[PDB]
């Protein structure tokens, strides 16, 4: 598990290995509060904010190259654990391939 | 010094939680009806395997290469049609991950033909994979957690039994497959619901 | 002149205290259950035997060259997960020490190979060793003393029947094995504590 | 049953005739209260305190040589019964291959 520090900028990764080597044009790749609250989503390369609760509206941040998010402008409420899940959209089904689970404290 | 898996008795007082099924419906059930499902074990060449008739559903689903059998089911309703479904087996004596082999067939509503069979891997550890087939559409979406690290609340486990279940994250292996345009949506509300505890064995 | 054992009947009304197992297990048993061990006696060529089925042991335990045939047994679930076993016989026609052989299988839980078989002395004079052999890794510690000088007073005799227990020193025996580092821990805690007489025979 | 004298100091001898001729670096030597609380704890040629009650704590001597617990300071509570135990450890499981009970009366 992996957790971040104070009430600057929480860094969350996903921190996928690619060990199929795809590229992120087909890959849904998100994050998902304790209370599970959808805190980003990428369907394919494109934020989608009509899943996006909105208590984490227009709050967060994306990088792709890190697979990072960026949680700006903390809070003393978010304290429990959030998980960042990759699905691997396939037009049969979309297959779940990745999730791992982080902590924050603050 | 080997340990093996214990003999088949009538009834089993040890239940080792092992798997926590979310498989979603896109027709209605409105709520969990006592003494619906009904469930076969069989344990033959080290392979556990379990089929669970109930809420218009057949679930086919079997271990590979195990020391444990399935002992116990119990399935209940959730909101928006989605049907839980707990698996419990006799003891955890191997501290592996197994590959699991699911197959979901509706008998009613949208029966049919295999509209999908594939490998779903472990979300966490990527260490096995799960042959999930599905005999219908009538399935919105599959959540496997083998080997949770928590029980549902509202399942009230009986008086003279006793549940044991898994306390590491290193065991835990989610599979998942949604076949809608929506995020996750394989959880439940965990709001009102109810299990029963399936009939057979 | 020679004292012979009695011939076999179906109800024995005078019982002696021959032994007191305490075989601690690791697995949990909450509170003594009503009617659930179940014991097998039989003498055959001068050697006594008894089978106990129960909490998820099975306890076949012998004697070897005796005049006793066992003809009672009742079974009790203490703290910290113990099982005491009290077992009696029809009387003491000699006045030697007697070899004893227990085979603990475990039908529960940690089922398995034999992991342990050994011989165990007498803690006291030394006169007898008794051929200990486990079936499964579900034992903590095995504790057997022969003909007890005392009577655990949790245990309530039947009113028609007839009790007798040893009285002198010179005829106790004690064995004991542990498989974990803790002195002693085969004693129970005798606070709250309740038998079952087992129930065939 | 062996006894002991009045308030000076008692012995208790264990009074092994050690017939397979073992050494004591692997024997677990030890003494129990009628009430079943550990006196001294030999693991291996060194006292272990750890299961010692604190009622007979820094109290009680052990003798090697003698293989005997002595008992400084007695009082008047302690008139019961003591048994020392002898156990041999093994790597496959610890056997109990002798016990003696002795009395105590001041």
């Amino acid at each position: 598990k992996i957790q971040a520090y104070f009430n600057e900028t929480a860094d969350l990764p996903c921190q996928f290995a690619n060990s199929q080597n795809q590229s992120l044009s087909e890959l849904v790749v998100f994050w998902q509060d304790q209370e599970n609250l959808v805190l980003n989503e990428v369907y394919l390369g494109k934020e989608k904010f009509d899943s996006v609760h909105s208590k984490y509206m227009g709050r967060t941040s994306f990088d792709s190259d890190s697979w990072t998010l960026r949680l700006h402008n903390l809070q003393i409420k978010d304290k429990g654990l959030y998980q960042c899940i990759i699905h691997h959209k396939k037009p049969t089904g979309m297959i779940r391939i990745h999730q791992m689970n982080s902590e924050l404290s603050v | 010094y080997k340990n093996t898996i214990c003999p088949p008795r009538q009834d089993y007082r040890y239940w080792y939680f092992v798997a926590e099924l979310t498989i979603g419906v896109n027709y209605d059930i409105n709520s969990t009806i006592i003494g619906e499902c009904h469930m076969s074990e069989s344990y033959i060449d080290r392979n556990a395997n379990i089929v669970l008739t109930g809420y218009g559903l057949k679930i086919n689903m079997t271990i590979m290469d195990t020391d444990q059998r399935f002992v116990a089911a119990a399935e209940g309703v959730g909101k928006d049609n989605k049907l839980s479904v707990l698996l419990f087996t006799t003891q955890r004596l191997d501290k592996v991950h197994h590959n699991i082999s699911v197959t979901i067939t509706c008998m009613e509503m949208n029966c049919g033909t295999t509209k999908y069979n594939s490998d779903l891997p472990e979300s966490i550890h990527k260490s096995s994979s799960c042959d999930i087939t599905i005999n219908g559409s009538c399935v919105t979406c599959v959540n496997l957690e083998t080997d949770p690290t928590k029980i549902n609340p509202h399942y009230l486990h009986p008086k003279n039994k006793y549940l044991y279940h898994n306390s590491e994250y290193s065991m835990r292996g989610s599979y998942g497959v949604t076949f809608i345009d929506e995020l996750n949506q394989c959880l439940l509300d965990i709001k009102e619901l109810s299990y029963d505890i399936c009939y057979r064995e």
